[PDB]
DNA sequence: TAGGGTTAGGGTTAG
């Protein structure tokens, strides 16, 4: 099978791809091209847009625009285009103070240091940067960065030497990148494989459905009655694990069910999203999004500052508010509902929030 | 441990059941209606029992309770006591709320690269316990979890904190050298270190600040002059600071580095006689900033240094993770950029930067 | 106004309709392709105004345009197969060949006729094209692609935008008639009205209604530099906001009806001893912020409720739009989406050469610049605001270098002095703009040219033009 | 109430 290459959308997740890959030049020779993008190569599918290399000069040609160089790493011979920076507009030195005069000097002397690093002849030491291209059926490298390695005990190379092999058994013979891990998108159909991974999907799945209709209040027997989320819930996970009956398989299967929903709700106002009120009803829940008039109050609570005096600094602490609430409106509220009330004041731009949980009026 | 009292006196029914009400018996105003209360003597004793006998509660005599990692680094976690047991790195005190901010590492066996904590004792506790001093190993309980404005994790001190010391300070201290690793391990998020060193190649050099601020009141000074003289400073005092953000790589990820101090000009690969007429220089007009990318002799002679191949060298960098073990964001999803390489601009899925924060950088 | 029910209108065939009027249009293919959005005013009989409202369009089709070949000639080897060239031919080989490659599932095809009188040579003067229309979904193809029976194809990268504009013949701001709309459960736009429509056929063009009045603020803010990182930080900002203004005669006079101020401290000085008591005894509506994030979030609050259509100032693009924005940015002012109408999460990235992300910036708006303006409508020596209003107005203005800005925390009076200078400077700069007629000037550019009117502040002519070719 | 201020930056050609 042709071994089809990896799309050109999840190139950049790879690590390598904005990294200078160390190669031999024999495997820069060898890499396939890619046909989604010219330019960038492939080896062992890791997209490889830049190189690294470093060999001994055994030719050197000169034209008026660019030099050329041929880099030997003992396993294949490269060329290397270096472009000619233009000296346009040369720095005028002029004769300023003493300390100006010193650093010119030292200016000076830097620009010789430079133009004698740059200098290179046949039988040296090159290192070289820069990205892959093709001209006329020849591959080659257009050096970015370039200049000449002073190594007079060949250590340098016999470092590199020793070291190539051991990153590329440890990075570049390695399958892929992680991009969306394997199949985390979804859980491979609503069968799923973790149990408690079915709860939490039929819980948002629940909050969406709720969200949607608008709904003001609502049951756990009122959600059993859709039919959607029962068939989403509906598994071989929750049945084969729900065996705990054989007169009353029916019925373990519901209560089964109703467990499941149970998590799924008290998930739900973990969060914030529904709260319950001691009317009764053990299935009774209100959408904190809807309840409009929690929402005045605490407007109102905020407006006057928690009943703070004005000399004390405008605003409350989230913890203040919280308790301010809790004495005035009712005990039994909760951080996430209060939170979401919070938020969703502040979406209708009805409060400004200058520190991190820390809250004024307009 | 299993503990006997030994009261003495005559064997009067009740005694060891409840205080009476008519006696003596006072309680603490945070146990004013507890259902159990049993006031000790001053004539009672108490005394300890052997292992053999009571074996079998004594077997439950296994490591003390400890939360769940994930339990103590979430802040979703409502619950405000949490346990742990941790080895103590550094001790330091701080004054204008008097604290005695302590560094733990902690230990534990689930992962093997436990993250660092911050343990602060206030005022109503502060003739702190014997023992607690860098290099030992202390055990905690019960300590109150907050979670700060930049969303870290610390722990108070609270009057139900219970703390014990397990082993001495070593008489030497072992000296350990940082583990060596590939800048690609970090973006694989499996158990990776957040403290190594690596062989990485600088590339660019993307800002630079050099100052001289003011002793007392960390204002820019001209000349050893502070701005505010006069109103904030009662003396001419001037200290030299330097910031700097590289970016290197090193053949398997690239990240971004800041450097800090005489690092600057560590990084820069410059002798210290250099270093110190350079920041002379700088005394005079007070400030020097560049920003060679992102949103004069002395100008001209830094842009010159920062992109010749003097400084675009390979290095060796000890380098520190700049997001604290401790904070707790993750909230990034992936951007999308324009690579353009062949004339054919494309579109890709790419991963926010790594920042790192420099220690020590040595040339090779 | 509730959201459970749409303003419709009934019409001549006794069916309600939605009526508005569009200003601005904005297309997003890399995230929701086939999608073009529209906003404008709907006129509302509860209260007999009009409030801002969106408008969705889905299911826009691509176009795609074949020239069949003279005689067959095989790829592989660009030589004669013996074999010449029919309609039914091109249909069968695209279909064999294109949509297994490219993986195009559903599309429809009949024969044309078109004419090509353009620079691209091997095309005949007329001929007879293939038409093929799919959905956005299916991958674009390639624009060079060749095949044995098409040696080009045309309209292989036409965007959304373009292609509904063109194909309703709409020219410029008007009125249009949207015919069955839905509701929407999910919000997506900061405007009070949302409508969706299925198809782009259920568009049409209504000319016979005078335009409504606009919205219009002009604000301006001062910015000192910190001496640290050199970065620009915001002190102090004002705004002036008329609810009535006209398109089709002379400016209302006065020119604004409300204002705001807002004043901000940086991050080392303190305010003024009694400056709040100063503020009140003087009883001017200005409202102090503790920092600056309190004065990004509260001018964001007064944007969002007081609803502008058209924002007008000196200098907004090169300096002032992008300092607000990486201001924001760095200080994590939530909801930043404010500045725009529609909904967004992901800011786009500053500092752009060409400013495109900073023009998108504020998409459903109306950025009008009063420096591109002037130069466009006459010649001065410079185009700096003073020598606008020496020019123009005849009038002196005071100039306040940076070096003061950091002094005039010392007193009251000088902070009150800078608020008063930022205020005049404001009034001046509508003023000016209201002046030179610039936003009836515009539209009637636009009405005549045709193309989106938002672009045509920007100076674009070569667009414009473009646009009317 | 406990980290300073904080965010994000280069991503192309020349024969």
């Amino acid at each position: 099978r042709c071994e089809e290459e990896t799309p050109s959308l999840l190139w950049g997740l790879d690590p390598v791809f904005l990294a200078f890959a160390k190669l031999y030049i024999r495997d820069i020779l060898d890499m396939k091209e890619s046909r989604q993008v010219p330019g960038v190569f492939l080896y062992n599918g890791h997209p490889i847009k830049q190189v690294d290399v470093l060999g001994t000069v055994i030719g050197v040609r000169e034209r008026d625009a660019f030099y050329s160089y041929g880099v030997d790493d003992s396993t294949g011979v490269i060329n290397c285009i270096c472009w000619k920076k233009l000296n346009t507009e040369s720095v005028s030195a002029a004769p300023s103070a003493a300390r100006e005069l010193s650093l010119t000097s030292q200016l000076k002397k830097l620009q010789e240091t430079i133009e004698q690093k740059t200098k290179i002849e046949i039988g040296d030491t090159i290192r070289v940067r820069g990205s892959i291209r093709t001209y006329r059926e020849e591959r080659e490298i257009h050096a970015t960065t370039y200049y000449k390695v002073d190594d007079p005990v060949w250590n340098i190379q016999i470092a590199r030497m020793l070291e190539l092999p051991t990153i590329y058994r440890k990075v570049y013979d390695q399958p892929f990148h992680s991009s969306a891990l394997e199949k985390e998108e979804a859980l491979s159909n609503p069968g799923a494989l973790d149990l408690p991974s079915l709860t939490s999907l039929l819980s948002e799945k629940a909050k969406e459905f709720l969200m949607e209709n608008r709904v003001q209040s609502f049951y756990q027997q009122e959600l059993e009655m859709v039919e959607s989320l029962l068939s989403l819930a509906n598994q071989p996970v929750i049945h084969s694990a729900s065996s705990d009956q054989v007169n009353f398989k029916k019925d373990t299967t519901s209560k089964a069910i109703h467990s499941i929903f149970k998590n799924a709700i008290q998930l739900l106002q973990e969060k914030g999203l529904v709260f319950q009120k001691d009317d009764g009803f053990d299935n009774l829940y209100y959408v904190t999004r809807e309840d409009k008039d929690l929402h005045r109050k605490i407007h109102r609570i905020i407006q006057q500052d928690c009943q703070k005096p004005n000399h004390m600094e405008k605003g409350c602490h989230f913890l203040h508010i919280l308790a301010c609430a809790r004495l005035s409106i009712r005990p039994g509220l909760s951080e996430a509902v209060l939170q979401q009330v919070l938020e969703l004041l502040e979406d209708q731009s009805d409060i400004v929030s200058t520190m991190e949980h820390y809250y004024t009026a307009f | 441990q299993v503990y006997r009292l030994v009261a003495p006196g005559p064997a009067t029914p009740m005694l060891f059941e409840k205080d009476g009400s008519s006696c003596i018996s006072r309680r603490p105003l945070e146990l004013a209606g507890c259902a159990s209360c049993l006031t000790v003597q001053d004539n009672w004793t108490l005394e300890l029992e052997s292992s053999q006998d009571i074996q079998d509660v004594l077997d439950a005599n296994k490591s003390l309770p400890e939360s769940s990692l994930t339990d103590l680094l979430s802040d979703n976690f409502t619950d405000s006591l949490v346990s742990f047991s941790a080895e103590i790195l550094s001790r330091t005190l701080c004054e204008p709320r008097r604290c005695v901010k302590l560094t733990v590492a902690l230990e534990t066996a689930e992962c093997e690269f436990p993250p660092h904590l911050d343990v602060y004792i206030e005022d109503p506790h502060l003739p702190p316990s014997l023992g607690l001093l860098p290099g030992a190993r202390v055990h905690f309980s019960q300590l109150e979890k907050r979670v700060s404005r930049s969303h870290n994790v610390y722990c108070c001190f609270r009057s139900s904190t219970y703390v014990q010391v397990l082993s001495f300070p070593p008489e030497t201290t072992i000296s350990v050298p940082l583990p060596h690793i590939y800048l690609a391990e970090l973006l694989q998020g499996g158990q990776s270190p957040f403290q190594a060193t690596a062989s990485c190649h600088i590339v660019s050099v993307f800002s630079l600040q050099l100052f001289w601020v003011c002793a007392y009141c960390t204002s820019i000074c001209r000349q050893g002059k502070c701005t505010r003289l006069g109103s904030t400073c009662p003396t001419q005092t001037a200290i030299s600071q330097a910031i700097i953000r590289l970016l290197v790589e090193d053949g398997t990820a690239e990240a971004v580095v800041t450097c800090r101090n005489h690092h600057v000009a560590a990084a820069l690969g410059l002798c210290p006689r250099e270093w110190a007429s350079l920041l002379d220089f700088v005394q005079v007009p007070g400030r020097v900033v560049l920003q060679f990318a992102g949103p004069e002799p002395m100008t001209m002679f830094l842009w010159t240094l920062c992109t010749s191949p003097s400084v675009l060298r390979p290095i060796v960098l000890s380098f520190e993770l700049e997001r604290k073990p401790s904070k707790i964001v993750p909230l990034e999803p992936p951007r999308l950029q324009r690579f353009q390489c062949g004339e054919l601009p494309f579109l890709t899925h790419v991963n926010p930067r790594l920042r790192l924060s420099c220690l020590s950088i040595r040339e090779s | 106004v509730d959201s459970s029910h749409l303003p419709l209108v009934k019409g001549a065939d006794e069916e309600q309709v939605f009526h508005f009027y569009w200003l601005d249009a904005y297309e997003d293919q890399y995230n929701q392709p086939g999608v073009v959005f529209l906003f404008g005013k709907v006129w509302i009989e509860s209260a007999e105004t009009h409030v801002s409202c969106c408008v969705m369009v889905k299911n826009i089709e691509r176009t795609l345009y074949f020239l069949p070949r003279e005689m067959k000639i095989d790829l592989n080897t660009g030589k004669e197969t013996g074999t010449p060239i029919s309609m039914k031919d091109v249909y069968e080989e695209f279909d064999e060949k294109i949509a297994t490659k490219y993986k195009i599932m559903k599309f429809k095809s009949k024969p044309v006729e078109k004419n090509y009188a353009f620079e691209i040579p091997d095309v005949p003067e007329k001929s007879e094209y293939l038409e093929v229309k799919y959905s956005a979904e299916m991958p674009q193809l390639p624009q060079d692609l060749k095949g044995e029976t098409f040696s080009h194809v045309f309209g292989t990268n036409t965007s959304s935008l373009e292609l509904f504009l063109m194909n309703r013949k709409i020219k410029g701001p008007c009125w249009l008639e949207v015919k069955s709309p839905q509701l929407l459960n999910q919000p997506v736009s900061w405007c009070k009205v949302e409508a969706m429509a299925l198809k782009p056929d259920l568009v049409n063009v209504i000319k016979d209604v005078s335009p409504p009045p606009l919205v219009v603020m002009a604000f301006s803010m001062k910015t000192m530099q910190n001496a640290k990182n050199h970065q620009n930080e915001i002190i102090a900002m004002a705004a002036l906001v008329h609810h009535s203004f006209a398109l089709d005669k002379a400016a209302p006079k006065p020119p604004f009806q409300s204002h705001f101020c807002v004043v901000s401290k940086p991050k080392d000085c303190i305010f003024p001893y009694a400056f709040k008591e100063v503020i009140e005894k003087k009883n001017v509506k200005v409202e102090v912020a503790a920092t600056e994030r309190t004065l990004l979030g509260f001018f964001l609050a007064k944007v969002h409720k007081i609803d502008p259509d058209i924002i007008v100032g000196h200098n907004i693009y090169g300096f002032e739009l992008e300092v607000l924005l990486q201001r924001i940015n760095v200080c994590k002012a939530p909801h930043w989406s404010k500045i725009g109408r529609l909904k967004r999460s992901n800011m786009p990235k500053l500092g752009g050469r060409s400013g495109f992300g900073e023009r998108n910036a504020t998409c459903g708006r109306m950025i009008c610049d009063v420096e591109i303006s002037a130069k466009e409508l006459i010649r001065c020596k410079s185009y700096h605001l003073s020598e606008l209003v020496q020019q123009i107005l005849k009038t002196e203005r005071v100039v306040i270098p940076m070096e003061n800005i950091q002094n005039m925390y010392s007193e009251s009076s000088q902070l009150l002095y800078l608020l008063e200078h930022t205020w005049k400077d404001a009034k001046f700069i509508l003023q000016i703009m209201c002046e030179l007629n610039v936003l009836p000037l515009a539209l009637q550019i636009t009405n005549i040219a045709g193309n989106i009117m938002s672009r045509t502040l920007m100076g674009g002519r070569s667009e414009r033009n473009e646009f009317l070719l």
